[PDB]
Order: structure tokens, then C-alpha cells, then sequence
RNA sequence: GAACUGAAGAGUUUGAUCAUGGCUCAGAUUGAACGCUGGCGGCAGGCCUAACACAUGCAAGUCGAGCGGAUGAAGGGAGCUUGCUCCUGGAUUCAGCGGCGGACGGGUGAGUAAUGCCUAGGAAUCUGCCUGGUAGUGGGGGAUAACGUCCGGAAACGGGCGCUAAUACCGCAUACGUCCUGAGGGAGAAAGUGGGGGAUCUUCGGACCUCACGCUAUCAGAUGAGCCUAGGUCGGAUUAGCUAGUUGGUGGGGUAAAGGCCUACCAAGGCGACGAUCCGUAACUGGUCUGAGAGGAUGAUCAGUCACACUGGAACUGAGACACGGUCCAGACUCCUACGGGAGGCAGCAGUGGGGAAUAUUGGACAAUGGGCGAAAGCCUGAUCCAGCCAUGCCGCGUGUGUGA
RNA sequence: AGAAUAAGCACCGGCUAACUUCGUGCCAGCAGCCGCGGUAAUACGAAGGGUGCAAGCGUUAAUCGGAAUUACUGGGCGUAAAGCGCGCGUAGGUGGUUCAGCAAGUUGGAUGUGAAAUCCCCGGGCUCAACCUGGGAACUGCAUCCAAAACUACUGAGCUA
């Protein structure tokens, strides 16, 4: 870069690129569980899945890490596979 | 620009009355105003349809000294004024402030006209105007500086225009060295010999 | 007010969906008479149920698939 | 935001200003969407100094435009008028 | 009330004539060039070719009312003396963290014959700064840059150990608005700074009341952007067949949003002489030049849209980028080197080489109009405002005037 | 203070405004088209004299016009270029006459748009103009509705040329 002000932007986002990074991974590990209790055919634990991910999906729509559409997909999908599953 | 040389070749080339002397003695015994110039003067050269457009068309010019882009200018603003355009073209160049300057009587030729003219020494209501083209508005009071009212070449160019005819549509006061235009001239009054519809049978081809 | 359009089913192969023939005589340019051109466009039969040769009036909406934004609202005329 | 401020017509050294209401992220005379009035810094004869036109003006400054420091001046002014 | 009102022919085939028929001419215009010649002013315009390669100089910073640190004046006083130091204070300046801007403004027309442009529409979307309402801004924690110390290096600097600040970061406290969940219940945030002050607890440290800026959740308004449908958009048929994610459905995935956008199965569909596919060529429009008109040619200046940024790809940061002076990888070409490794992108403004028939100064200032930053002074601005060279264009004025046989 | 201090280029046979002489002698040369020149050249090269433009004047390259010479407005095919060697027939184009309906074409009107500038008309400013600028007009286009039914199309029922 040439002018100080690119190199600081540049700093700055390769810092934020290895925050958002985790928390990204941390989201979506918690989904990708849900999805494999629900798909491992039991009740149970798909509810205690989907009781702990919820309240990290919605802290996490709201940090702005992801948006908030997104989250109510997930959330209202995730709630669709398991009232299916509940019969 | 301007045009610079003999005043009378372009008569006796012309053969007609191309007011361009004083007009002190006549118009004929200074220079034979009857062949055109050089060697072949004597033959008449009868001449075809464009000769005549060229040739009045040059007449116009001549008299009035006026360039052919400002000619070709003035013509585009006539046909662009309405109600037929032949006689609009006269009356729109007839407006221009050398000229009037001269038929004011205030200048012995159009040469010495555009002379006062360009050097400053006239007026329109007060303000500079030193433009040998202006289109002076009906009701302008054009007049000389007060500074310049005691100069004689005024004096002299007055007294020779006070035997030229009158106009009979402007208001002249001569003391004060003053003139004043209340409206247009109409065709009738200027001379009604040269027309005006083969200018624009030249321009439309 | 629904902007409909009026046309013709040619061919209703595919599932769920129906070829409508639409024919407008438009007015050549510099020649002044009047040529017939033809529009095909691709409609959403939910149920199927119109055959080929029936003449149907299609209305606008969102897209569907690729290609198929239109959905027939009733049909108006039947084939023999 | 979308500003309201003055685009450079006239000759040179003889402006003419435009009050244009436009994207501030515009050219100074590019794209606009409406136009209130004009402002003349040379005068003279009949020409008038500033006209605008005031119930657009209001509209727009109640879908909340921010004016310019100099339009805002010049607005102030012919409102006393 | 006015918005137009306009159309010319000639020469040349013959010993001569009429007709047909081609060639040439008289007009208006160019971003024009060349030859001869040359006084001035006003307004405009100025690499059309090599999107060929580029020396140096300039073209994006700003905020101490966010934060530690260090520079710490003037001083109220003291010591010995007339100079310094020091207590308390303290006006200035900024390397670093942090907040905005850098996605605007500016340039070019390579690609693109349709995911572009023009006309008319419509439904499933997002949107910082701006405006109007509503509800709040409580309490904790773990770090880190700069800063010391050590190692390594030619440099950019890299690494080990110690400690610190916040409007940097993450839990915790509740939900007028919101999200999903069918009712049922559940889910999800905030940052404090500057100016004052009556009373109260108390070091009016602070708590408390007010104002200013600022922060959070949400509805609406504009502003900007994304997506879909119908019609139009160069020449060639000596280019007649093209397409297997291709056409439609179901389940799932994905996006802010509809959709074969992606995937697994189901059937064999879809487009085309109303010109599909292929080849060549080319940014499009308002408009410009001509013409009586209908048409014909065209896209110099100015304005709207699109695309690109040495060549080819990819993503991160954000409200918005696949990013014009940002990052990473690969390539070609120039350069430095201690041989380990590094640097560059004038289609930004002047400038040079080269190409060409041919297109200019390595000039000034923030004075004005705008832009970015800050509350305010104010800084930055080759955008802009002015200068320079050029008969390149349009317009205007001069080189005089009368008499003089 | 001083007329002081600042005119060139092309052309002159016809088309196209403007002529004589001298020098060569189908040589040298000119040229947009016809064409000039071989011993009086208004056409070559020079002189005088004129004609046309003018701080410019010519030349070249490019577009439209003239060209009704791609002819919708607005051409032709016996002999000048131009009727397939001749039938049958697909898509397409065209459709005798009456009654009735509908309203796509057709006609009138309303509404929204057709960005600004540029073009046109009337004003304002710089001594005028170039140039700048106010107001209006216009942008033949497109879309959505309302009304009419003569003609064409679509629907039904007839008639016989
Ligand atoms: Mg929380
Ligand atoms: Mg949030
Ligand atoms: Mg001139
Ligand atoms: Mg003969
Ligand atoms: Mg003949
Ligand atoms: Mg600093
Ligand atoms: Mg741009
Ligand atoms: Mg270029
Ligand atoms: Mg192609
Ligand atoms: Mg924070
Ligand atoms: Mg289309
Ligand atoms: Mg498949
Ligand atoms: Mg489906
Ligand atoms: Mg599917
Ligand atoms: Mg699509
Ligand atoms: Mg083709
Ligand atoms: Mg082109
Ligand atoms: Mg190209
Ligand atoms: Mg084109
Ligand atoms: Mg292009
Ligand atoms: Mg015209
Ligand atoms: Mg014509
Ligand atoms: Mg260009
Ligand atoms: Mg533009
Ligand atoms: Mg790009
Ligand atoms: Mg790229
Ligand atoms: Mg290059
Ligand atoms: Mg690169
Ligand atoms: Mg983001
Ligand atoms: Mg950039
Ligand atoms: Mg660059
Ligand atoms: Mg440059
Ligand atoms: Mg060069
Ligand atoms: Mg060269
Ligand atoms: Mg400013
Ligand atoms: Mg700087
Ligand atoms: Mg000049
Ligand atoms: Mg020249
Ligand atoms: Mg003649
Ligand atoms: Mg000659
Ligand atoms: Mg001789
Ligand atoms: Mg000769
Ligand atoms: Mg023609
Ligand atoms: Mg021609
Ligand atoms: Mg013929
Ligand atoms: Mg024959
Ligand atoms: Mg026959
Ligand atoms: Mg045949
Ligand atoms: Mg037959
Ligand atoms: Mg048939
Ligand atoms: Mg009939
Ligand atoms: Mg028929
Ligand atoms: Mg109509
Ligand atoms: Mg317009
Ligand atoms: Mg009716």
C-alpha cells in the first residue's frame, strides 16, 4: 500500500477476518449439530440441540456477524424438521 | 474587416450610382462612371442569369460595406423573421448604426461614418458605443459627444446632407447635433428601383 | 385489475406448466402494413387441466422456474 | 444524505447557480431530482438576483434535506422577503 | 396568443435528335491535416493511431470532545542566587490503538450483439450518513498495541518474555417496539464523552438535575441499489440445425430476496426460416450533421446508464466492493540485493520515448462553488476556479479620412 | 504623442464572375468533367489588367444533398438491365353478398410518463454579436381506462352472380 490509512484498514481487517472467523465456525457448528440430531432420527436431543443453539443464533444475528433473515430461516426450518419429527 | 482602395473603379465597374465620394462636384466627371475598368472597359459583356444575382448582390454590399459572413449572417436572421423576407433583409440592414450615423447626416461618406463611429465620438443615449454594426432599437436618440459638437467635420457633413432629401419617418433635431428613430421603414420608401426578391433567389439556390 | 393476456395452448408436455401462442399484428416501420407476429410463453398449471388447442387468458406474477413467470387464471374456451 | 445545493452555470467570470436538490454523492451538476429555483451574482438591468420556489422547498426540507451554508443563507434571505 | 413558411439545375455517348443510363459539378458541415501568408479581443475546443512501455514531481486524508503514552509551555512559590531545578498546575505538538472517509469525485471504451441500453410495467428485497415518532443507555471480565528487555536480519522488520488504556472485545441485568414458535411458552442489546448547576449522601471524587455530541432495539419517510416480464437494438443462409443442468416437478440446501441458483431422484423435454446456432463487427441513449419532408449517416463536446483498471483468478472488511493510487496466488516485463528475500503498475494531472498526416505547460491558489474529516477553529482536494501554447471553430474590430487633373 | 504600425490567397475556355502580350512548339507542362499544347495557345510558364474571398485562401480525406440513381411518400421489366421453359401445390398474402353480435384493428377523450440540457417562439446581460440565462412551446413515442360501430378481423345464421 502507499497511503497509512490502507495499511491501518488492512491491519484492521485481517484482525477482524480472525475474529469473525471463530464465531462463523461456532454458529455453524452448533446448526450442523441440530441437523445431524434431527437426521440420527431421535426427539430428545434435537430439543436440547435446538434449546441451546437458539439463544447463540440470535446473540449472533444481532452482533451482526450474520443477518437477521438468515437466523430466522434457520430457526423456523430447524423448528419445521422437528414438529415433523414429533408425530 | 473593411475595404480599402478606390472608391470610383467599383462605380465604373458597377456602371451604376454606388454612392461612394463626398458628392461635392457630381457623381460622373472624376472618373468616366460609365465603362467598367482596364483594358476590356468598353463592352457591355452581356451576362447570364447568376451575372445578375453576383452582380446586384455586390451592388447591396458595396453600398452598404458590409462582408459577405455578416452578409450571409443578416440574410439568415431575415429569412428567419417572419413576412417575407426580401424586404425584412432591407430593413433589418438598414438598422445598423454606421449607416444611420451617416443618413442622420452627420458624416459626408459611409468611409468617414464608420471613421466617427469606430473612434468613439458617438453616442446612443450617452453610452460608448464604438461598434460600426450596432442595431439601434426605435426611439434611441443617437447623438454626438458634447465633447465633439465643435468639431467642423461634423459641421461641413451636415451642411452638405441638408440638400439630400427627406426620409419622413425620423425626427431630427439639428441644433443639438441629435437624431431619433421612431419605427421601421416600410419598402416604399427606399428606392424602388433595385428589387429584393433576386437577393433571395440567389440565397435559396 | 388484473392485466391479463389472451392466447392460444400449443404443446403441454412438460408437467405442471402449458405453452401459450399469443399473436399481435404490428405495424411495419416505414412500409405501413400490418405483419402477424406470434409470442410463446411458458404458463403454471397447477392442476394440469389444460389440454392442447384450448384457448386460456394468463396473468403475470412472480417467477416460477426459469422462464416461467405466468399463471393461467381460468379458461375461457375449450378444444373440440 | 440528498443535499440541496448550488450547480455552476454561466460563462466565465460570469456564474449562474442552479439550486438543485441532488445526492451528495453526486457530480456538482450531475443527477438530480428536482430543481427550486437559481441565484444570479452578477444582476444588473432586469435580471433578478435569486428566485426559488417555496412550497417545494418546504417539502423537501420536511423530508429532511440539508441545505448548504451559502443556500442556506440565500434561502433565509428571500424567505425575509 | 409565438413556437415555421418548404422542394432550382448544369456538363458529358451523336453528323444531328429523342429516350435510357452511369460519371462529374454548383450547397451545408468536420475534434480535421497540408501549402502560401499572418494584427487584436471575447466564447469554446484540443492523441481520432500503440487499452504500446514508462524517469522524477503532485493527484485522500481527518478527529486530542474516544484512548494510554510523551512534548509538557505561562505561572502561583521555594532553594542557592539572577540561572537552573523542583511542588502544584499547565497552553501546544503526535508515533500507536480507536471512529469515519477511502465503493465518492476523476479516467478510458478493451470487452460486450445481450445478465448491456431504450420504452412500459411488477413482487418476493436490502439500505450508513438525513428527517419524523417510540423505548433505553445498568452492572462485570479477559486481553493487546505503543512502552521495556532478549534473540535474529541488508531492509521492510520477525520472534520470546512483562505490564497498561478506552467510544477496542466478550459474558451478565431486563424486552413499549422485534423473531421465530400454531394458540402454549420461549428467543434475542446499549458507550460513554464535553458544559453547567438548586438541594441531598459524600473526597456537590462521585451520586443527582439540565444541555450538547454520541450509542442501542424498532415503525415510517425519502435517497440509493438488487430481482422479474413484454417490445425494440449491426451484417452474413456461400452459417440449418442448437441444447443432457439442458426443459419441467418433488424433497433439501442457499441468498437480503423469487429462481436449476446448487444438489438427489422423476419424465424427455426445450429453442428454431417471425432466422435458433455460428462467423465478423460494435459500448448504448438523450442527441449531432444533413434533408422540403419521409429518410440517410453518425454517437467528437455536455448529461444518464454499462464495463474495465499490467494479464488471469479468489475471497476478506462494510450499509454498500469482488475494490482506479487495498489483500492473496500465478504469469510477463523493468529494478534493488548482504543471494536469505524484496519492489512496481500514469485508461488520475503536467511530462518523455515510440506510432502517426497530426493534437499543447514537468504553471498557480483554496479566492469562489462542491467533497472528506471535526461541535468549533482548520487541514486535505491536478475535482473545481484560473493562467500557458495552438488562425482549430464561431463572433467582433483594426491596417485610416476628405479634397486632389 | 503620433496615419503613424498591421494584406494575403485562389482564379480568369465552357459548366462559373473575370483578357491581352511575350517564350516554347504533341516538348516542357495543366486538369473536377469535357479536354488544351505540334511555330499568333484568353486552357502551358511568365508579365501587365481584371474577378472572387479576406486574417485568412486554397488543397486533400469523410457524410448527407442534388440522385425520382433502392422510387413508403416516389421508378421500372415487347425492342435500353429486368417475366422463372411450363404446371401442381405447402407456409404466407388477399376474400362475392345479407342479418345479428363482439370490440382486436380503427376513431375521439381523459390520466401517467416521455430526466436535464440541445432544436423552435417571446424576453433579459455583457458597448452588439459569439456566449450566458427566464418563461413557454415541442418531444410524432409508450402504457391504463371511457365512449362510437362505417370499414377490416372474430362468432352465429343465411343467399346464389
Ligand atoms: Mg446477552
Ligand atoms: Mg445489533
Ligand atoms: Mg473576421
Ligand atoms: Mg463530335
Ligand atoms: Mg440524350
Ligand atoms: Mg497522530
Ligand atoms: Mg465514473
Ligand atoms: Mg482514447
Ligand atoms: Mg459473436
Ligand atoms: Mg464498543
Ligand atoms: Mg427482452
Ligand atoms: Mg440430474
Ligand atoms: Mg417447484
Ligand atoms: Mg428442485
Ligand atoms: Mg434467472
Ligand atoms: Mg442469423
Ligand atoms: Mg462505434
Ligand atoms: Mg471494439
Ligand atoms: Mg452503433
Ligand atoms: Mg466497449
Ligand atoms: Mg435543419
Ligand atoms: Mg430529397
Ligand atoms: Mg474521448
Ligand atoms: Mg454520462
Ligand atoms: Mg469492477
Ligand atoms: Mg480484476
Ligand atoms: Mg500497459
Ligand atoms: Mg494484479
Ligand atoms: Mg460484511
Ligand atoms: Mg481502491
Ligand atoms: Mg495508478
Ligand atoms: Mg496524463
Ligand atoms: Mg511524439
Ligand atoms: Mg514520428
Ligand atoms: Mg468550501
Ligand atoms: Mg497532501
Ligand atoms: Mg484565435
Ligand atoms: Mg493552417
Ligand atoms: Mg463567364
Ligand atoms: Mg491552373
Ligand atoms: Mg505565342
Ligand atoms: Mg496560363
Ligand atoms: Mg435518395
Ligand atoms: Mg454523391
Ligand atoms: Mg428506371
Ligand atoms: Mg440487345
Ligand atoms: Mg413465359
Ligand atoms: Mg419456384
Ligand atoms: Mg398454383
Ligand atoms: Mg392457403
Ligand atoms: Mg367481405
Ligand atoms: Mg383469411
Ligand atoms: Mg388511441
Ligand atoms: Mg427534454
Ligand atoms: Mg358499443
Amino acid at each position: 500500500a502507499n497511503t497509512p490509512s490502507a495499511k491501518k484498514r488492512a491491519k484492521q481487517a485481517e484482525k477482524r477476518r480472525s475474529h469473525n472467523a471463530s464465531l462463523r465456525s461456532m454458529v455453524r457448528t452448533y446448526i450442523k449439530n441440530v441437523v445431524k440430531a434431527i437426521d440420527a432420527k431421535d426427539l430428545e436431543k434435537a430439543q436440547a440441540a435446538f434449546t441451546a443453539a437458539v439463544p447463540v443464533i440470535d446473540r449472533m444475528a444481532d452482533k451482526g456477524i450474520i443477518h437477521k433473515n438468515k437466523a430466522a430461516r434457520h430457526k423456523s426450518r430447524l423448528s419445521g424438521h422437528i414438529k415433523a419429527l414429533s408425530t | 474587416a473593411r475595404y480599402i482602395g478606390p472608391k470610383c473603379k467599383l462605380s465604373r465597374r458597377e456602371g451604376t450610382d454606388l454612392f461612394l465620394k463626398s458628392g461635392a462636384r457630381a457623381l460622373d466627371s472624376k472618373c468616366k462612371a460609365e465603362n467598367v475598368p482596364g483594358q476590356h472597359g468598353q463592352r457591355r459583356g452581356r451576362l447570364s442569369d447568376y451575372g445578375l444575382q453576383l452582380r446586384e448582390k455586390q451592388k447591396v454590399r458595396r453600398i452598404y460595406g458590409v462582408l459577405e459572413r455578416q452578409f450571409r449572417g443578416y440574410y439568415q436572421e431575415a429569412s428567419r423573421r417572419k413576412g417575407s423576407t426580401g424586404e425584412n433583409l432591407l430593413q433589418l440592414l438598414e438598422c445598423r448604426l454606421d449607416n444611420v450615423v451617416y443618413r442622420m447626416g452627420f458624416g459626408s461618406t459611409r468611409s468617414e461614418s464608420r471613421q466617427l463611429v469606430s473612434h468613439k465620438a458617438i453616442t446612443v443615449n450617452g453610452q460608448t458605443v464604438n461598434i460600426p454594426s450596432y442595431q439601434v432599437k426605435a426611439g434611441d436618440v443617437v447623438a454626438v459627444r458634447e465633447k465633439s459638437k465643435n468639431q467642423l467635420r461634423i459641421a461641413q457633413a451636415l451642411e452638405l446632407c441638408g440638400q439630400r432629401g427627406r426620409v419622413e419617418w425620423v425626427e431630427v433635431d439639428l441644433d443639438k447635433k441629435a437624431g431619433t428613430f421612431k419605427s421601421a421603414p416600410a419598402r416604399s420608401d427606399l428606392s424602388a428601383d433595385i428589387n429584393e426578391n433576386l437577393i433571395v433567389e440567389l440565397y435559396s439556390k | 385489475t388484473v392485466r391479463t393476456l389472451t392466447g392460444r395452448v400449443v404443446s403441454d408436455k412438460m408437467d405442471k406448466t402449458v405453452t401459450v401462442l399469443i399473436e399481435r399484428r404490428v405495424k411495419h416501420p416505414i412500409y405501413g402494413k400490418y405483419v402477424k407476429r406470434s409470442t410463446k410463453l411458458h404458463a403454471h398449471d397447477e392442476s394440469n387441466q389444460c389440454r392442447i388447442g384450448d384457448l386460456v387468458t394468463i396473468r403475470e406474477t412472480r417467477p416460477l422456474a426459469k422462464t416461467k413467470a405466468w399463471t393461467l387464471v381460468d379458461i375461457v374456451e375449450r378444444a373440440v | 444524505m440528498v443535499t440541496i445545493r448550488l450547480a455552476r452555470g454561466g460563462s466565465k467570470k460570469r456564474p449562474f447557480y442552479h439550486l438543485t436538490v441532488t445526492n451528495s454523492r453526486n457530480a456538482r451538476d450531475g443527477r438530480f431530482v428536482e430543481r427550486i429555483g437559481f441565484f444570479n451574482p452578477v444582476a444588473t438591468g432586469g435580471e433578478v438576483r435569486l428566485s426559488v420556489d417555496q412550497e417545494r422547498a418546504t417539502y423537501w426540507l420536511g423530508q429532511g434535506a440539508q441545505p448548504s451554508e451559502r443556500v442556506a443563507q440565500l434561502l433565509k434571505d428571500a424567505a425575509k422577503a
